[PDB]
């Protein structure tokens, strides 16, 4: 059957699911389509937010139903990164993303590879697995590249 | 001493240092940037201190001021801070960036500047009086702290609304079925009071802040080049009377200022 996804912009996805699916698998499918990490995902029907567990049905989602996709994910935080040549660079990031996608967009800004990248905050190596908020990384808190 | 509103810089030489990598992420924002360069010439970069959607939207509003909004100009406004604690003592877990003598204080600064803004005779006055503004970093978060107080409101007068059966913009329902923001008390306790601390606003709270302060906020999004959410309009379908400011988020993590060539500094 059908079911339609709306995010807080009227963008409206269309997904092609079964009674019996999940809510964690309807996430996998939103992540398949728009590149949204499940973990910021909450999909709300009927006032309700969803729980992964749960199926549709269990949910009275039926064809042509419409959920509701209100993400985790917050701005207004930057930190900065020290590189090797003594460069200040300045990340936009959020309190929940992981080393690895810093490394990542230490990639994208200036083109160092993530497995040239060691990390340090307060002294500690930085672990790829872990998020900011791990660390209690906070806004403006600077990390060392070496 | 970050600054709080840097000073306007070429918006493509500003791509051009902060994307140097060999990748489609790096080559995605430069193509947001190049979109972004047709209507906007400069960028102002604006402090991440968890703050900055609040400082963004604000500085916009407060910089292109030319009259006070009648919801800033009611009498009334001054008297809520009273009304609304008195009423709800669990306001009184309100975490500071007495409490009644504070925010009316706030609520008394956030009237008294933008009226002088707005009473200023020439455009470049006010564009310079408001960035100003933006370097006395007490009285800026003051202002803060009063937005922060307005959306409380919004979110009480919404929610109240929505229990009685009445009208409401949607994006209130979603906003109160978060499972950590069910009501007011838990909107404030586990998103509001982290606001210029420990976290920013989601994209639902966007919501919040456009109807907090009557200002549509227009937001490119350039992680979301080449669709249609590349411009994204909190709120969705807002009041046309609602002045528009424009903000830009590279990835929905920070809120940076575009810049016409007619509000620049010079």
């Amino acid at each position: 059957m059908q079911i339609f996804v709306k995010t807080l912009t009227g963008k409206t996805i269309t997904l092609e699911v079964e009674p019996s699916d999940t809510i964690e698998n309807v996430k996998a499918k939103i992540q398949d389509k728009e590149g949204i990490p499940p973990d910021q995902q909450r999909l709300i029907f009927a006032g309700k937010q969803l729980e992964d567990g749960r199926t549709l049905s269990d949910y009275n989602i039926q064809k042509e139903s419409t959920l509701h996709l209100v993400l985790r994910l917050r701005g207004g935080m930057q930190i900065f990164v020290k590189t090797l040549t003594g460069k200040t660079i300045t990340l936009e990031v959020e309190p929940s993303d992981t080393i690895e996608n810093v490394k990542a967009k230490i990639q994208d800004k200036e083109g160092i590879p993530p497995d040239q990248q060691r990390l340090i905050f307060a002294g500690k190596q930085l672990e790829d697995g872990r998020t900011l908020s791990d660390y209690n990384i906070q806004k403006e808190s600077t990390l060392h590249l070496v | 001493g970050p600054l709080s509103v840097a000073p306007e810089m070429d918006i493509m030489d500003y791509c051009k240092k902060e994307w140097r990598g060999n990748t489609q992420k790096a080559t995605c924002m430069k193509m947001g940037y190049e979109e972004v360069s047709q209507k906007f010439t400069s960028i102002r970069r604006v402090r991440g201190d968890n703050y900055a959607a609040l400082r963004a939207t604000l500085f916009q509003a407060m910089s292109q001021a030319v009259g006070l909004p009648p919801w800033l100009q009611d009498p009334e406004l001054m008297l809520l801070p009273e009304k609304l604690i008195s009423k709800y003592n669990w306001i009184k877990q309100w975490k500071l960036g007495d409490l009644v003598d504070k925010i009316k204080e706030s609520l008394t600064l956030l009237r008294k500047k933008w009226a002088g803004l707005a009473e200023m005779r020439t455009a470049e006055a006010r564009q310079i009086a408001c960035d100003e503004l933006f370097t006395n970093e007490a009285e800026e978060y003051s202002l803060y702290e009063a937005v922060k107080f307005l959306m409380l409101n919004r979110a009480i007068e919404l929610y109240n609304d929505k229990e009685k059966g009445k009208e409401v913009p949607f994006f209130s329902v979603l906003l109160f079925a978060r499972d950590t923001s069910n009501d007011p008390g838990q909107l404030l306790r586990n998103h509001l009071n982290q606001v210029g601390h420990t976290g920013g606003l989601e994209q639902v709270e966007m919501f919040l802040l456009a109807y907090a302060v009557r200002h549509t906020i227009q937001v490119y999004r350039l992680s979301k080049y080449n669709t249609e959410e590349f411009i994204t309009v909190y709120p969705t379908d807002p009041p046309k009377d609602w002045p528009v400011v424009t903000l830009i988020a590279e990835d929905d993590r920070h809120y940076n200022i575009p810049v016409r060539v007619c509000e620049e500094t010079s």
